[PDB]
């Protein structure tokens, strides 16, 4: 999930868009 | 320590400015 | 403290209620 | 790192929440 | 983990405080 | 710069005040 990913390293914007709806 | 716990709200308050009106779900699933 | 017990590992919020007046 | 003083920062917003009106004492005591 | 990335949100919320009307510059620079 | 300063370890209000204009 988002907690892997993005707590681990960076999440860039593009990467947190992909989350969004 | 509970780093992820605190990285956590970074990351939503990070999608609800990315993510906007369209609104966004949050589901820790590993 | 609070410090310790709840930087530590996670503190619900039945515990985060025993700090509050 | 300052782990310690980050979490902090996130206790305290988490006892302005669960705590209300009635308000809260903190006291980084060990 | 990201120690610096969720630090440095917390740096530039009290440079807001402390810095006030004044203003500041953020540069991440080693 | 301020990252390396007050990330590993925290800087007093007065070290803040230095990073203002
Ligand atoms: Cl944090
Ligand atoms: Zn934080």
């Amino acid at each position: 999930g988002i907690l892997e990913q993005c707590c681990t390293s960076i999440c860039s914007l593009y990467q947190l868009e992909n989350y969004c709806n | 320590f509970v780093n992820q716990h605190l990285c956590g709200s970074h990351l939503v308050e990070a999608l609800y400015l990315v993510c906007g009106e369209r609104g966004f779900f949050y589901t820790p699933k590993t």
